[PDB]
RNA sequence: GGUUCUCCCCGAAAGCUAUUUAGGUAGCGCCUCGUGAAUUCAUCUCCGGGGGUAGAGCACUGUUUCGGCAAAACCCGAUGCAAACUGCGAAUACCGGAGAAUGUUAUCACGGGAGACACACGGCGGGUGCUAACGUCCGUCGUGAAGAGGGAAACAACCCAGACCGCCAGCUAAGGUCCCAAAGUCAUGGUUAAGUGGGAAACGAUGUGGGAAGGCCCAGACAGCGUCGAGUCGGCCUGCGCGGAAGAU
RNA sequence: CCUCCUAAAGAGUAACGGAGGAGCACGAAGGUUGGCUAAUCCGGAGGUUAGUGCAAUGGCAUAAGCCA
RNA sequence: GCUCAACGGAUAAAAGGUACUCCGGGGAUAACAGGCUGAUACCGCCCAAGAGUUCAUAUCGACGGCGGUGUUUGGCACCUC
RNA sequence: CCGCGAUGGUAGUGUGGGGUCUCCCCAUGCGAGAGUAGG
């Protein structure tokens, strides 16, 4: 389950999630799973998807994770009122914009890659599409 | 030196203060009010600023 | 590879988005002594061509008005998440 | 009968049929494969 | 454990380019030399730049370091 | 808590600062009346300015993945991320100058009289909260407050629009034109068959319309292929529908 | 009371919002003139990556750093 | 000459109890119920790790995903002091 | 005096309007950064 080893600060402003993604090409492998939707991916979701695709390929080829969950998300406990300081960090997320390549794969046939990424995509809260490396 | 006719087509109610100040600059007072003004870049810029609520007969 | 192109009349964001809504896309030819030439291309025709890998290696012919310009594809801007082309740079060969 | 939001062919003998506005899977081989969307 | 801040110091440019100023007039309040004192401009103990003559404020980028200088062009 | 006749003109605030202060009060801001005074003020155009926000980027400060290299450091190539990162950097906004037109001086100062210092919703930019709340806290604009009329069935705060009085005249705005109910059972070309329209997602499916390109195929395709006589297969993109869809008079 | 961020590129701007500091020190650690330039790695490389009496931000080689 | 630090500093000089209580007020502000919300709760669904001799789907459904209800614990303080 | 850079596209954005409104789109104006040709 991915998490920054350390951070300069513990808590982060909510912020917003506008714009299109940077890292829209299959840069490392042959095949990619690309976000077409917008949202947050938790470290748990990223891991669940990784396990699904890794099992599918049966330790064949190589898998890259292009996204890293570096944004800490706080929550307030049950039965506490508003205010009294910002809540405690509970989990980490990666902000996803449309076009973001999430995972890449190499060293498998395209049919197996499509199958593995289909099984991964079912774990994710964002709509995805299968992509391949281009010349340009 | 030519003039142009400018007519206010929509209400000033709820518009930005700068837009109301621009209508005042053109001398437009109410919906349907037509004024005759000299055709200059300064006048054209005022029309441009409130073009959504004026019509020009040039 | 032969590509029919028209010279662009309007330029900028508004013009470019209107092109793509009408199933065309903008492109640019530059290089050599001659000034750059901004062109419109048919989207489906070029998208089918550039699926072939020879499109990026080989010298292409762009037919603009009634003049055949030899070029190579220099850069492509793809749509972030759709199988579509936003823009192509062509260099004069 | 399996009543599911996701109905699909489970084998080669499964057939998708729409009956009275309902997607169904009918299978000549396996009664367990019979599905209705719902 | 938080909940503290200091009073805002009203730093920044007081007279912009081309403004006519009297001698003594403060042009910029700043922390350190974000701007430097050019012709007819003094630098106070808190790095305040002030006019030493009547004239118009002029910002300029000069030197090998490419530093922002403020001068007064005398009227 | 209550505060008694009439008409005319203007018309707030619910903020800042301080307060044994927090539903009080004071100065300032905003209202009003008077007096005085500059092309004083505003809009636009042009000119002179400083920006470090949006965006972007990764040299820096951190964070991050892969490969290479190698004391797994470092270094290099490749990939991202940042309110408290910036070797970049807008739009706007703001300050100043000049010029015209327009505006009942709209500006500033001084003086007489205040009220107000519980704000609300909506838009945009945000903190907080669960990008929960008709939630909470700022910035900024709008409306309500203190604003009637028309629209949104009904509906302070949304849309249109600012009611001096009278008219059994006319034109329009938003919104509408089959009947309730004023006005098209209007025209032309399409789509939908779900009463979809007139709640609801992941996801599921030979629903149905459009588009570009493929594979196979009269050396006979697609089920029959121990057969006869033209289409056939299944991806892609897109319009409109279908299931997913349980609540108490 | 100070520094940063929130703060929407002038100023200002709230919350029991996010992070840290102060209630001093110094007759030199002040004034001036002259002189000098760091971290770190292995004389060389490197160029402030150090230093600032103490937080943080903006500054500082003409050095504001450092010595007489 | 002030940790007058509650830092614009009521006095030079000050702690508590009240279920024995009392007055002026407030739905400006809590307890009940309503309302808004739906984190939580409850119910349903998607993917299919696997279990189930064999076999993912008779039955159960790990890692994760999407909803519905108003239905628990709560949030808010809009109505009523 | 103080050691880069078009064109085109993209991002953002003022004003007005719209949607399926956590985010976008349309009209109009402004228009980067990075990168490319090149210098
Ligand atoms: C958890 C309690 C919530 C409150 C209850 C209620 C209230 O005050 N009730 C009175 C009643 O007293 C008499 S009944 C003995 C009266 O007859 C009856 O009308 C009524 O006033 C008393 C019980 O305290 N409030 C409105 C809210
Ligand atoms: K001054
Ligand atoms: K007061
Ligand atoms: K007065
Ligand atoms: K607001
Ligand atoms: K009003
Ligand atoms: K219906
Ligand atoms: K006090
Ligand atoms: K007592
Ligand atoms: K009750
Ligand atoms: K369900
Ligand atoms: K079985
Ligand atoms: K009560
Ligand atoms: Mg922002
Ligand atoms: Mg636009
Ligand atoms: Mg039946
Ligand atoms: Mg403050
Ligand atoms: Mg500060
Ligand atoms: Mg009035
Ligand atoms: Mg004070
Ligand atoms: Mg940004
Ligand atoms: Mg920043
Ligand atoms: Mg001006
Ligand atoms: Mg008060
Ligand atoms: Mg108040
Ligand atoms: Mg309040
Ligand atoms: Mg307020
Ligand atoms: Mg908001
Ligand atoms: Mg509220
Ligand atoms: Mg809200
Ligand atoms: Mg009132
Ligand atoms: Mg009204
Ligand atoms: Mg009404
Ligand atoms: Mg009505
Ligand atoms: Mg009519
Ligand atoms: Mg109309
Ligand atoms: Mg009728
Ligand atoms: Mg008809
Ligand atoms: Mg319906
Ligand atoms: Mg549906
Ligand atoms: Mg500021
Ligand atoms: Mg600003
Ligand atoms: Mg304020
Ligand atoms: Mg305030
Ligand atoms: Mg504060
Ligand atoms: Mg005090
Ligand atoms: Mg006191
Ligand atoms: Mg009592
Ligand atoms: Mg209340
Ligand atoms: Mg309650
Ligand atoms: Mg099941
Ligand atoms: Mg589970
Ligand atoms: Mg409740
Ligand atoms: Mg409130
Ligand atoms: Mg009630
Ligand atoms: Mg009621
Ligand atoms: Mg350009
Ligand atoms: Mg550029
Ligand atoms: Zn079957």
């Amino acid at each position: 389950m991915l998490q920054p080893k350390r951070t300069k600060f513990r808590k982060m402003h909510k912020g917003r999630n506008r714009g299109l993604a940077q890292g829209t090409d299959v840069s490392f492998g042959s095949f990619g799973l690309k976000a077409v939707g917008r949202g947050r991916l938790t470290a748990r979701q990223i891991e669940a998807a990784r396990r699904a695709m890794t099992r599918a390929v049966k330790r064949q080829g190589k898998i890259w994770i292009r996204v890293f969950p570096d944004k800490p998300i706080t929550e307030k406990p049950l039965a506490v009122r508003m205010g009294k300081g910002k809540g405690n960090v509970e989990y980490w997320v990666a902000l996803i914009q449309p076009g973001k390549v999430l995972y890449e794969m190499d060293g498998v046939p395209e049919e197996l890659a499509r199958e593995a990424f289909k099984l991964a995509a079912a774990k994710l809260p964002i709509k995805t599409t299968f992509v391949t490396k281009t010349v340009m | 030196a030519k003039t142009i006719k400018i007519t206010q087509t929509r209400s000033a109610i709820g518009r930005l203060p700068k837009h109301k100040a621009t209508l005042l600059g053109l001398g437009l007072r109410r919906i349907g009010h037509t004024v005759e003004r000299e055709d200059t870049p300064a006048i054209r810029g005022m029309i441009n600023a409130v073009s959504f609520m004026v019509k020009v007969e040039e | 590879f032969t590509i029919n192109a028209e010279v662009r009349k309007e330029q900028g964001k508004g013009a470019s988005r209107r092109l793509r809504a009408a199933n065309k896309f903008p492109a640019i030819i530059y290089g050599g002594k001659e000034a750059p030439l901004a062109i419109e291309l048919d989207h489906d025709k070029v998208m089918n061509m550039q699926a072939k890998a020879e499109f990026y290696s080989e010298v292409l012919t762009i037919v603009v008005d009634g003049k055949e310009i030899k070029v190579k594809a220099q850069d492509v801007q793809r749509h972030p998440y759709k199988p579509k082309l936003q823009h192509i740079d062509f260099v004069r060969a | 009968m399996k009543v599911r939001a996701s109905v699909k062919k489970l084998c080669r003998n499964c057939k998708i049929v729409k009956r009275d506005g309902v997607i169904r899977v009918i299978c000549s081989a396996e009664p367990k494969h019979k599905q209705r969307q719902g | 454990r938080n909940g503290r801040d200091s009073e805002a110091k009203r730093l920044g440019v007081k007279r912009f380019g081309g403004e006519s100023v009297l001698a003594g007039s403060i042009i910029v309040r700043q922390r350190g030399t974000k701007f430097h004192a050019g012709a007819n401009v003094g630098c106070g103990r808190d790095h305040t730049l002030f006019a030493k003559a009547d004239g118009k404020v002029k910002f300029e980028v000069k030197g090998p370091k490419n530093r922002k200088f403020i001068s007064i062009e005398a009227e």
